[PDB]
C-alpha cells in the first residue's frame, strides 16, 4: 500500500562523454554530448553550437564513440548502457523530421565476470573491423562489424592480464593490434596483442613489452602517419612504437593528474590535456621530415596553454575553439588564440553551460515568499564548486505600485519632440479614461486634450505620420505632433458604439456589431477603404505589420479562427474548432523564422497554430493556462521578443527550438499588461490588475533561473538560519605542505578571503609528512541576499566536519549553528575522534557557545524534539540541552550515515548497510528498535514520507521504499519491514528533502539532488491513481519506440550485482508525460479499454505543474 | 606567441564567425 511518482525537476547537467564527427550529414562537424540518459546532437554552424535533436535513452550511457565502416555514407554512432545495452546507431533526416533508426542493437552482459577498477571501456577498430569491450576482468569481448550481425552478436576472448587500466587500438598494423597497460605484482607495464575475429584468439602482437610509470591512467591511439601509442602517467609522458621510444618527465604536471586527452590535428601532432587542477596542456609531436620525402618523429613537448574548467570530456571543434565539457563544473566554450594577450592564458572563456554538478545538499527557502520555495544547493567540487539558487517561474522585482480599482487596458504613449521613451501612460476604466501625465512618476492627469473622458479608450498608440491615435466607444480619434490638436475624428456612420478595436502604426480595424470597418492613417485624416459585414458577430480582432495583408478575427457564434485580407475582407479560412464561450483575445506574431497564431477562449484554454501569410491556412492543442480570459499582449525584452499572456496563472510564451515555452509567471493574477520604456522606468513593463498598477523588470528565457554563487571550494552540508537571515554551509579546501611544515592556498578561495574569518584554537587534544595535499573545513556564513562570506570559521587540522544544524535545542530561545566534526588522520580509514560544537551567530561575530569532546565520527544529526539527535560511528546518541549550555547525554549500536526524523519519536538510520526505524519513548531515554531491513544496501540518502513508507537509495543508482509488515504474528513477522517498492533511477542521489518548487489532489513532496545535477520529485499517489497510470505504463512500452531498442521494462528493473527485480509501487512520469508527445491513432492505441485522449491529455496537464 | 598554437585544424571558416 505504497504508490509513489517520480518526475524529473531538472535534466542532469554533468558531462561524462563528448564526441565529435560527421553525424547528420557529411561534412556535418557535429558534437554529441552524453549527461546520464540523455544525449544531445549539434551542428558547428557560424552562429556556435546550434542543436538538431535532443533524444533520450533508457540507460546510462558508459561508451560513445563514432565511426562510418567501408562504404558508408555517414558516421554510425555506437552506444553501450552501463547495464550492457548495446546499439548502433544513424542519423536519419531523410524526411521533413528525425528520426534515429536502430541499426543494431544486442545485450552483450556476461552471467560470469567481475567489473573492474577503471570501469567500462569502449574501443573500435580504426577500420572499423570491429567493437571491442572490456566490461569484466580477464574478459575482453569482440563484437564483429558486418551488415548481418543487427541482433548484435558477440564472443568473449580470455584476457591472461587481470586488471587492466587503459586499452586502445593501435594505428597502421598488419590487423586488429591492442594496446593497454595492465597491473600485477611488480608494477605495471604495457603489453601488445593481435585479435583474431577468424579464430577467436589472441596472437602475440607487434613489439615488446614495456615497462612504464608506476601510475600510467591512459593510452593514446597515435595516428597514421606516425602510428605508435602514447601512455600518459603521473610524471612522464612516453611514447612507444616498435623499437623507438621517446619521453619527457615535466615536473610542471606530477601538481595534478592528467584526466583526458583529445586529438587536435588528424596528424596527431597536437593534443590537448586537462588536470584535475582545471589545466589544458598541448601535447606536441614535432615532425623531422627527412631526405627520403617521409616523416619521422622526433622529440616530445608539453607547454600549458591556461585553465579551463575541470573536464571529464575534451573535445576541438574548429576555428581554434574547444569544447570543455565539465562534470564537475559548468561546462564552456573556449577560444585558443596564438597570441596570449591577458597574463599567460591562450585560454579565453566564449560559453558556459549551467552545470549544476554534483549536488551534495540543499535546503529549500521561500525567498520569493509567498508559497513557492527555491532550492539552494551545493553543487560542484573543488575550484567549481559554488551554490545553485534553483528558481521557478518568470519573476519580475516591482519598482512602484499606485492603488488603482479595476483598470480595463494599459497603453503607451508618446507626446513630446520623440526622446524615443514613452513619457505618457494611458489606463482606461469601464467607461472614464485618464491620460496619465508622467513626467516623473506623478498621479495626476491631464488629458492631453482631445481624447476622450469617460467612454473606455480600447486602443491608445502612436500612429504613423508622426500621429497619435486612439480608438474609443465613441469614435477613433487622431491627435497630432504637430499642434498637439484634435485634427481629424471617424464617427460612426449610424452614430453608434465601437465595439471590437485593433491598430497599428498605420492601419486600424474596428468593428460594430457585425460590421468590420477599415481605415488608413494619414496626416491629419482619416481615410475609409474596405467595408464588410461579418457572417457572425465580431469579438476580438487583431493587426500586425506598417500595412498587414491579414487581419484576423474572432466570432460571437462559433469559435471560428478566420483570417481575412484588408484591401478587402475576402475570407481565407475558417476551423472546426467550436466551443461554448467566446474567444476574448487573438494575435499573431513572430518568434523565430515562422508566423504562428494565437487564439484565447474565455474559459481559460488557449489554441496556437502555424502558417504562412500568401496562403490563410492553418496545429491544434488545447494549451490551458488560466480559468479567466487571457488577454495576449506582445512585449519586448530584446529585439527577438515575444508575447504576454495576461490571466489569472500569467504564462510567457518565449521561442525554444523555435517552438512554444509556457512559463508560469511568480505573480498572483494579470489582467491587463503592455511594455514600457520610459524616461523613468526604462525597460519596465506596466501590470494592471483588480487591485495596483505594479512596475518593473523580467527575468528569463525559460522556466528555471538558476542563480549562481562561486565559492571556488569545495561545500558539504548547507543549512538555513530565518533568525539571522543568512544561510550556515560547511567547505573544505585543499591546501599542500609548505617548504616550512606548514600548508599554503591553492587558490584564493572564498572561506580565505572573507569578511571576518575566525579560527579555533581549541585545547581539547593531547595525545605530519611533506608535500602532501591535505583539506581545511570552515563554516561559511553566507547571506541570504548578498550572497557573501560574512563569516568563515576554521577548524583544527586534520579535522572534517560532516554534519550540519540550524536550530533551537531545549528552553533556550536562541536559535544555534550546531556542527558535529571528525578528526581524520590520513592513515585509520575510522575515525576515533570527534567534536559536536554549538556556535551562534549574534550580530557579526561567530561565539562558540558550548563544545561537547566525543570520540568517533559525527556522520550526521538532526534536531528531534528540541534534542540534539547525533549519529557518532557506530552509535545513534540522543543529547539534551542543558542550562547551563553543555549538552548532556541515549543508545543504539549502528553505523549511521544519514538520519532522519518524521516526529512522534519515529526515527530513520541507515547503513551498517540497510535501513532501520527507531523510537524514542518517555520511559528510559533509551529506543527500541521497531522493525528494520535486513537486505542489505549500500545506501547514500534517506527520507520518510510518512509513519510507514521510507524513501532509500543506494550507491547501485536504485530508489526502494520500505513499509512495516502486517504479517500474522506481531511478535517477530512485525519486526520487519518490507520493501513495497523498487526503481531503478540511474542517478546517484545524494540528499533527499521536503518541498516544492511550484507554488504548493495527490500527496505529499520530496524533492532529491544527484551527482550529474537531477534534481527530481516524489510523490504519492492513492490505488486508483497508482493503478491508472501503471496500466498506462504497461500500455505505453508497446506503443513508444525505444532508440537502442531497450524495452523499459529493463531499464527500471532494480539492478544490482545480486537480486535483479521488477519495479514496484514507483511511476514515473518522464515516461508518462511523454504521453503527451504522440500521435493521435498511438495515442489512443493505449487509451481504449478501461476513456479517451481528452480525459489524459488534459489530466497530465495537471501532472506537470507538480515542479 | 605560441609557436604550437599556430594553424590549428580550420574544417570551415565561417563555421564559428557569428559570437
Amino acid at each position: 500500500m505504497s504508490y509513489n511518482y517520480v518526475v524529473t525537476a531538472q535534466k542532469p547537467t554533468a558531462v561524462n562523454g563528448c564526441v565529435t564527427g560527421h553525424f547528420t550529414s557529411a561534412e556535418d562537424l557535429n558534437l554529441l554530448i552524453a549527461k546520464n540518459t540523455r544525449l544531445e546532437i549539434y551542428v558547428v554552424t557560424a552562429e556556435g553550437l546550434r542543436p538538431v535533436k535532443e533524444v533520450g535513452m533508457y540507460g546510462k550511457i558508459a561508451v560513445m564513440e563514432l565511426f562510418r565502416p567501408k562504404g558508408e555514407s555517414k558516421d554510425l554512432l555506437f552506444i553501450l548502457t552501463a547495464k550492457y545495452n548495446a546499439c548502433i546507431l544513424e542519423y536519419k533526416q531523410s524526411g521533413e523530421s528525425i528520426d534515429i533508426i536502430t541499426r543494431a542493437h544486442g545485450n552483450v552482459q556476461d552471467r560470469i565476470g567481475r567489473p573492474s577498477e577503471t570501469g567500462i571501456i569502449g574501443i573500435i577498430d580504426p577500420e572499423c573491423r570491429m567493437i571491442g569491450l572490456r566490461l569484466y576482468d580477464g574478459l575482453f569481448k569482440v563484437i564483429p562489424l558486418d551488415r548481418d550481425n543487427k541482433e548484435l552478436k558477440a564472443f568473449n576472448i580470455r584476457l591472461e592480464e587481470l586488471h587492466v587500466i587503459d586499452v586502445k587500438f593501435l594505428y597502421g598494423c598488419q590487423a586488429p593490434t591492442i594496446c593497454f597497460v595492465y597491473q600485477d605484482p611488480q608494477g605495471r607495464h604495457v603489453k601488445t596483442y593481435e585479435v583474431s575475429l577468424r579464430e577467436k584468439e589472441f596472437n602475440k602482437g607487434p613489439w615488446k613489452q614495456e615497462n612504464v610509470e608506476a601510475e600510467a591512467s591512459m593510452v593514446i591511439a597515435v595516428p597514421e602517419p606516425f602510428g605508435g601509442a602514447i601512455i600518459i602517467g603521473q610524471e612522464s609522458i612516453t611514447y612507444h612504437n616498435g623499437d623507438k621510444y621517446l619521453a619527457i618527465a615535466p615536473p610542471i604536471i606530477k601538481q595534478s593528474t592528467i584526466v583526458c586527452h583529445n586529438r587536435v590535428d588528424p596528424n596527431g601532432s597536437r593534443y590537448l590535456l586537462g588536470d584535475m587542477e582545471g589545466r589544458l596542456f598541448m601535447l606536441l609531436l614535432e615532425k623531422e621530415e627527412q631526405m627520403d620525402g617521409t616523416v619521422t618523429l622526433k622529440d616530445l613537448r608539453v607547454e600549458l596553454l591556461g585553465e579551463t574548467s575541470i573536464a571529464e570530456c575534451l573535445t576541438y571543434l574548429d576555428n581554434g575553439v574547444v569544447f570543455v565539457g565539465s562534470r564537475l563544473g559548468d561546462s564552456q566554450l573556449v577560444k585558443l588564440n596564438v597570441d596570449s594577450n591577458e597574463q599567460g592564458s591562450y585560454v579565453v572563456a566564449m560559453e558556459t553551460f549551467t552545470n549544476l554538478g554534483p549536488i551534495v545538499d540543499m535546503c529549500v527557502v521561500d525567498l520569493e515568499r509567498q508559497g513557492q520555495g527555491q532550492l539552494v544547493t551545493c553543487s560542484g567540487a573543488f575550484k567549481e564548486g559554488s551554490l545553485r539558487i534553483i528558481r521557478n517561474g518568470i519573476g519580475i522585482h516591482e519598482h512602484a505600485s499606485i492603488d488603482l480599482p479595476g483598470i480595463k487596458g494599459l497603453w503607451p504613449l508618446r507626446s513630446d519632440p520623440n526622446r524615443e521613451t514613452d513619457d505618457t501612460l494611458v489606463l482606461s476604466f469601464v467607461g472614464q479614461t485618464r491620460v496619465l501625465m508622467l513626467n516623473g512618476e506623478e498621479v495626476e492627469e491631464t488629458e492631453l486634450m482631445g481624447f476622450v473622458d469617460d467612454q473606455q479608450t480600447f486602443f491608445c498608440g502612436n500612429v504613423a505620420h508622426q500621429q497619435l491615435i486612439q480608438i474609443t466607444s465613441a469614435s477613433v480619434r487622431l491627435v497630432s505632433q504637430e499642434p498637439k490638436a484634435l485634427v481629424s475624428e471617424w464617427k460612426e456612420p449610424q452614430a453608434k458604439n465601437i465595439s471590437v478595436a485593433s491598430c497599428n502604426s498605420s492601419q486600424v480595424v474596428v468593428a460594430v456589431g457585425r460590421a468590420l470597418y477599415y481605415l488608413q492613417i494619414h496626416p491629419q485624416e482619416l481615410r475609409q477603404i474596405s467595408h464588410t459585414e461579418m457572417e457572425h458577430e465580431v469579438a476580438c480582432l487583431d493587426i500586425t505589420p506598417g500595412l498587414s495583408p491579414l487581419c484576423a478575427i474572432g466570432l460571437w457564434t462559433d469559435i471560428s479562427a478566420r483570417i481575412l485580407k484588408l484591401p478587402s475582407f475576402e475570407l481565407l479560412h475558417k476551423e472546426m474548432l467550436g466551443g461554448e464561450i467566446i474567444p476574448r483575445s487573438i494575435l499573431m506574431t513572430t518568434f523565430e523564422s515562422s508566423h504562428y497564431l494565437l487564439c484565447a477562449l474565455g474559459d481559460g484554454a488557449l489554441f496556437y497554430f502555424g502558417l504562412n501569410i500568401e496562403t490563410g491556412l492553418l496545429d491544434r492543442k488545447k494549451v490551458t493556462l488560466g480559468t479567466q480570459p487571457t488577454v495576449l499582449r506582445t512585449f519586448r525584452s530584446l529585439s527577438t521578443t515575444n508575447v504576454f499572456a495576461c490571466s489569472d496563472r500569467p504564462t510567457v510564451i518565449y521561442s525554444s527550438n523555435h517552438k512554444l515555452v509556457f512559463s508560469n509567471v511568480n505573480l498572483k493574477e494579470v489582467n491587463y499588461m503592455c511594455p514600457l520604456n520610459s524616461d523613468g522606468y526604462p525597460d519596465s513593463l506596466a501590470l494592471a490588475n483588480n487591485s495596483t498598477l505594479t512596475i518593473g523588470t523580467i527575468d528569463e528565457i525559460q522556466k528555471l533561473h538558476i542563480r549562481t554563487v562561486p565559492l571556488y571550494e569545495s561545500p558539504r552540508k548547507i543549512c538555513y538560519q530565518e533568525v539571522s537571515q543568512c544561510f550556515g554551509v560547511l567547505s573544505s579546501r585543499i591546501e599542500v605542505q609548505d617548504t616550512s611544515g606548514g600548508t599554503t592556498a591553492l587558490r584564493p578561495s572564498a572561506s580565505t578571503q572573507a569578511l571576518s574569518s575566525s579560527v579555533s584554537s581549541s585545547k581539547l587534544f593531547s595525545s605530519t609528512s611533506f608535500g602532501e595535499e591535505v583539506e581545511v573545513h570552515n563554516l561559511l556564513i553566507i547571506d541570504q541576499h548578498t550572497f557573501e562570506v560574512l563569516h568563515a570559521h576554521q577548524f583544527l587540522q586534520n579535522e572534517y566536519a560532516l554534519s550540519l544544524v540550524s536550530c533551537k535545542l531545549g528552553k533556550d530561545p536562541n536559535t544555534y549553528f550546531i556542527v558535529g566534526t571528525a578528526m581524520v588522520y590520513p592513515e585509520e580509514a575510522e575515525p576515533k575522534q570527534g567534536r559536536i560544537v554549538v556556535f551562534q551567530y549574534s550580530d557579526g561575530k561567530l561565539q562558540t557557545v558550548a563544545e561537547k569532546e566525543v570520540k568517533g565520527a559525527v556522520y550526521s544529526m538532526v534536531e528531534f524534539n528540541g534534542k540534539l539527535l547525533a549519529s557518532i560511528n557506530s552509535t545513534v546518541r540522543l543529547y539534551e540541552w542543558t542550562t547551563e549550555k553543555e549538552l548532556r547525554t541515549h543508545y543504539n549500536n549502528i553505523m549511521a550515515l544519514y538520519l532522519k526524523t518524521k516526529g512522534d519519536f519515529i526515527l530513520v538510520g541507515d547503513l551498517m548497510r540497510s535501513v532501520l526505524l527507531l523510537a524514542y519513548k518517555p520511559m528510559e531515554g533509551n529506543f527500541e528498535e521497531i522493525a528494520r531491513d535486513f537486505n542489505p544496501n549500500w545506501m547514500s540518502a534517506v527520507e520518510i514520507l510518512d509513519d510507514d513508507n521510507f524513501l532509500g537509495a543506494e550507491n547501485a543508482f536504485n530508489l526502494f521504499v520500505c513499509q512495516k509488515d502486517s504479517a500474522a504474528t506481531t511478535d517477530e513477522e512485525r519486526q520487519h519491514l518490507q520493501e513495497v517498492g523498487l526503481f531503478h533511477l540511474g542517478e546517484f542521489v545524494n540528499v533527499f528533502c521536503h518541498g516544492s518548487l511550484v507554488m504548493q489532489p495527490t500527496q505529499g513532496s520530496v524533492l532529491f539532488g544527484t551527482v550529474n545535477g537531477m534534481i527530481g520529485l516524489v510523490t504519492s499517489l492513492s490505488e486508483s491513481w497508482y493503478n491508472l497510470l501503471l496500466d498506462m505504463q504497461n500500455r505505453l512500452n508497446k506503443v513508444i519506440k525505444s532508440v537502442g531498442k531497450i524495452e523499459h521494462s529493463f531499464w527500471r528493473s532494480f539492478h544490482t550485482e545480486r537480486k535483479t527485480e521488477p519495479a514496484t509501487g514507483f511511476i514515473d512520469g518522464d515516461l508518462i508525460e511523454s504521453f503527451l508527445d504522440i500521435s493521435r491513432p498511438k495515442m489512443q492505441e493505449v487509451v481504449a479499454n478501461l476513456a479517451t485522449a481528452d480525459d489524459l491529455i488534459k489530466v497530465v496537464e495537471e501532472l506537470t505543474r507538480i515542479h | 606567441m605560441a609557436d604550437f598554437l599556430k594553424g590549428l585544424p580550420v574544417y570551415n571558416k565561417s563555421n564559428f564567425s557569428r559570437f
